[PDB]
């Protein structure tokens, strides 16, 4: 109707005219008014006027909320104390209380830092629990613990909407955009509401991000309560880190009440199901042993044939193909080929001793040292191969047991906060052999022992290797692989100030600045901290061309989940390695057409280090489309590094730290073949 | 055309899809099929080319306009199709509205270049090439015996039935009134292909756009029929 009878009602100031006109505006408030509430210019004078004044506050917040304001809107509601499934309730509650309480929670959340916004927040929480439209009231009430009582207050009936929707989009957006300190509340209150709920593997991902020791006990008495079993033991062992399976095996070695998680959970059973079923369900032919094992020659593709042997797999013909194949081989190739029998026998624990026993304590030093390396590769829970290698260890100058220290300290690091192996490692770093891989497998081995620690540590282990690292300024490769294990000990942090402690005590001329930028790389595993992304943009132009390599190489670790922004203009640069940096940033992802599109340009290069570097990620990213780029490499070349690396890529084709270390240590392939003796023992390959 | 679409579906969707009865059978016809139809216009040919877009890479090159629009560079773009079809093979090569022959002597040598180069001279076949044109008699016989060895399909002349069915598919996405009958349309037309009924659809929706209405009364359906009925 027209505003002729009802428009001049705001002019009088009589109390009854307000106490009957305002209920009429409540009856007509189902659509607000006939129009966009153009009465503001006439009713704004009524601000100074003061029985039923909360209803005038309701009209005032209704019109001020109706047209425009950012702070004056919720004042009549915080002064009103609201009192007195419908269209009117959806209007003044849903959108008006959604935007109104949203801007009040934002303005008071950023302004002051009371109970009024908590009571209004719980009232809107209940009213939107009545509205039942998720993820929007949730996504609005994330910023205003409050979220704890919000979830435990809301989670009564709906399990898959709040769990799947809220935990999916809020977990992904929480690791993407939300800072870290709220993810801990996500993990603890999600531990509560998922502790009340079934489908335990989501709480096992809460153990993947939490890295807690009580969660695995509650999920083993709860998975024990609900009797698949060996399959969740398998991806249980895949999900768990180094710490919680040893603490898990000590508390479950204490009780566990059934001995079956002591059977499963600590060795032999994430291998026991696979290998017999792998030999059963899979059938690989012999024309790749014969063909791929036939295009090898010149004693380097022979090393690619030790790669054939160790990383070929059903059929084990090339394993038992006569003899003299290791006798024609070289010394570091004798390490790689002696460890190849370790790679072919990741199963058959009883057969491993009776197969490597021939190569043990033989006439050749590399046969016995690579044999103990094989003993470290074949298993990770036997721990009975230590004594014959550990007893021989002491050499103090050059002797074989330092190479048995390579294969046995590295293989025991693959087998492994121990307190006897590092005390044995004290004369190892104190020895300081000229062989790079001594401190290489020392730092990497103690780091793999120390990955996943509780907010890291600054103990005298890595402090001692920092002081003895800076002791001798020789063979900067030590200054390259020692910060590897340093940053591996830095792994597991959530709030460690070890970047500032190292900023104090590891800073020097550019012989420890690579250690500083390595602690910077491993200390920023990844969260929403774009300040280090613009810091990445600023320090990316540094004159030093190695902190560009690793510090810019951190991109694949940081944004590994939101891979839509990972394609960048790194290939368009003109430095020395940047194309290599993006080339590593491809990694082992499923490799959609855009990644192979980047391999179209990255595949064609003239430098042997980049043409050598491209087939590694080219074949890791694809594990009638696999062997075609290989023939493209045959069209590229037809040096030795590119051929060995492209056959090695044929064999490659056919945040877990176990898959993150081996290649971040592999970023130093541009050296002598001695490093290629440690290239073959990468455990990142599944 | 259910058998005609399941024979091209089973014909070209045997490689790289459902592979347990393709590589173990030892057949491998890496030549594709040749499509042609009296209606043409790419409507049924695109309704059969879309049947392979489910799990595959699609590559649509309509006509030889991009070749005959500049100096006679020749079969170099076809060699580029051989290097992208060799270094990247999921893509079925779909060529529609082949009007190259309609200089001519260079079309014979790029026809011999796609014929010779398409057979897989360097590998055990590499790429499936589905060809689609309007008239099959104008093509030279060099693509018949060496190229086609698997199958080519012919489209029958309905006269009434698939004129009604093609009317149903053209008017499936559009809105037809209750009084708009089909017998007077499939009967009043005398040897009209799919392009003409696509043109009466074009005046139906276009003349409906002229009055900014979404509905077309019978009187506005004949008054709309006058649009292309005068334009054709």
């Amino acid at each position: 109707r027209d505003k002729a009878p009802v428009q001049p009602q705001q002019s009088p100031a009589a109390a009854p005219g307000g106490t009957d006109e305002k209920p009429s505006g409540k009856e007509r408030r189902d659509a607000g008014d006939k129009d966009k509430e153009q009465e503001l210019s006439e009713e704004d004078k009524q601000l100074q006027d003061e029985l039923y004044r909360p209803a005038l506050e309701e009209l005032r917040r209704q019109i001020r909320s109706s047209t425009t304001s950012m702070t004056s809107v919720p004042k009549p509601l915080k002064f009103l104390r609201p009192h007195y499934n419908k269209r009117f309730a959806a209007d003044i509650i849903s959108v008006l209380a959604m935007t109104m309480s949203g801007e009040r929670e934002c303005l008071k959340y950023r302004l002051v830092g009371a109970g009024e916004v908590a009571k209004e927040w719980q009232e809107l929480d209940d009213a939107e629990k009545v509205q039942r439209e998720p993820l929007l009231t949730l996504v609005k009430e994330i910023v205003p613990l409050l979220m704890e009582i919000e979830q435990v207050d809301m989670l009564e009936k709906d399990i898959d909407e709040n769990a799947y929707a809220k935990v999916c989009l809020y977990l992904t957006s929480c690791v993407n955009y939300v800072p870290e300190p709220e993810n801990s509340a996500l993990l603890r209150c999600a531990l509560g509401v998922f502790r009340k709920f079934s489908r335990f593997p989501e709480a096992l991902r809460l153990a993947l991000m939490l890295n807690d020791m009580e969660l695995v006990e509650d999920i083993f008495t709860s998975c024990k309560d609900v009797v698949m079993l060996g399959r969740h033991g398998v991806f249980l062992e895949l999900s768990e880190d180094v710490e919680e399976y040893e603490d898990l095996t000590e508390i479950m070695s204490n009780v566990q009440l059934n001995s079956n998680f002591l059977a499963l959970a600590r060795e032999l059973d994430i291998m026991e199901p696979k290998v017999p079923d792998d030999i059963y369900k899979t059938h690989l032919e012999n024309n790749r042993f014969g063909g791929s094992g036939s295009q090898v020659d010149s004693a380097r593709m022979n090393l690619a044939s030790s790669f054939v042997n160790g990383f070929v797999n059903q059929d084990k013909l090339l394993t038992d193909d006569g003899n003299k194949w290791l006798y024609k081989n070289k010394d570091h190739g004798m390490l790689s080929a002696a460890a190849s029998l370790g790679m072919i026998l990741l199963w058959d624990v009883d057969g491993g001793l009776t197969q490597i026993d021939k190569y043990l304590y033989s006439s050749e030093d590399y046969i016995k040292s690579g044999a103990l390396l094989a003993c470290g590769i074949v298993n990770s829970g036997v721990r009975n191969e230590c004594d014959p290698a550990l007893a021989l260890l002491s050499d103090y100058v050059l002797h074989n047991s330092n190479t048995m220290r390579l294969g046995s300290i590295f293989g025991l690091g693959l087998a492994y906060n121990r307190e006897d192996v590092l005390t044995l490692l004290l004369p190892v770093m104190g020895d300081s052999k000229s062989s790079m891989e001594v401190a290489g497998v020392t730092a990497l081995a103690c780091g793999m022992i120390a990955v996943g620690s509780c907010n890291g540590d600054v103990t005298s282990t890595i402090l001692q290797t920092i002081m003895e690292k800076s002791e001798t300024e020789l063979k900067d490769t030590y200054a390259r692989w020692l910060p590897l294990g340093l940053g591996l000990n830095h792994l597991g942090k959530g709030e460690a100030i070890e970047a500032i402690l190292a900023a104090l005590e590891v800073v020097s001329e550019p012989f420890r600045s690579f250690a500083n930028t390595l602690v910077d790389v491993c200390a920023y595993a990844g969260s929403g901290n774009v300040l280090k992304v613009q810091q990445l943009l600023h320090i990316c132009s540094e004159h030093f061309d190695s902190k560009e390599k690793e510090e810019d190489k951190d991109k694949k670790e940081k944004k590994d989940k939101d891979k839509k922004e990972a394609p960048a203009d790194m290939g368009a640069h003109q430095g020395v390695a940047v194309l290599g940096i993006a080339l590593i940033a491809m990694g082992e992802e499923i490799g959609a057409e855009m990644a192979l599109r980047t391999f179209g340009h990255l595949l064609r290069y003239g430098e042997p280090t980049l043409r050598r570097a491209v087939p590694l990620a080219l074949a890791l990213i694809s594990v009638s489309h696999d062997a075609d780029p290989e023939v493209s490499y045959n069209s590229i070349f037809a040096a030795r590094l590119a051929a060995m690396l492209r056959q090695l890529a044929q064999y490659h084709a056919k945040k877990g730290t176990l898959t993150l270390c081996p290649y971040h240590s592999d970023r130093q392939l541009m050296s002598q073949v001695a490093v290629a003796g440690l290239l073959t023992v990468l455990v990142s390959f599944l | 055309l259910d058998n005609q679409i399941q024979e091209i579906k089973e014909s070209v969707e045997l490689p790289l899809t459902h592979p347990e009865y393709y590589e173990e059978m030892g057949i491998k016809p890496p030549k594709g099929v040749i499509l042609y139809g009296p209606p043409g216009t790419g409507k049924t040919l695109l309704a059969k080319a879309v049947a392979n877009q489910t799990s595959a890479t699609f590559l649509r090159v309509v006509g030889s306009e991009l070749i005959q629009k500049y100096l006679g560079d020749g079969p170099k773009l076809v060699r580029e199709l051989f290097r992208v079809a060799e270094e990247h093979a999921p893509s079925i090569v779909f060529i529609d509205e082949i009007d190259a022959i309609g200089g001519e002597r260079e079309i014979q040598r790029t026809m011999l270049e796609l014929l010779n180069q398409l057979d897989g001279f360097d590998s055990r076949g590499d790429v499936k090439v589905i060809m689609a044109t309007n008239r099959i008699e104008t093509l030279d016989p060099a693509l018949i015996r060496p190229g086609r060895i698997d199958r080519k399909i012919e489209f029958p002349l309905p006269d009434e039935k698939t004129k009604k069915r093609i009317f149903q598919i053209h008017t499936s996405r559009m809105t037809l009134a209750d009084d708009v009958t089909l017998d007077d349309l499939i009967m009043a037309k005398d040897d009209l292909s799919g392009a003409d009924i696509k043109a009466i659809c074009t005046e139906a929706g276009l003349m409906a756009l002229r009055e900014r209405r979404m509905k077309v009364t019978n009187e506005d359906f004949k008054k709309s029929k006058e649009n292309v009925l005068y334009k054709k």
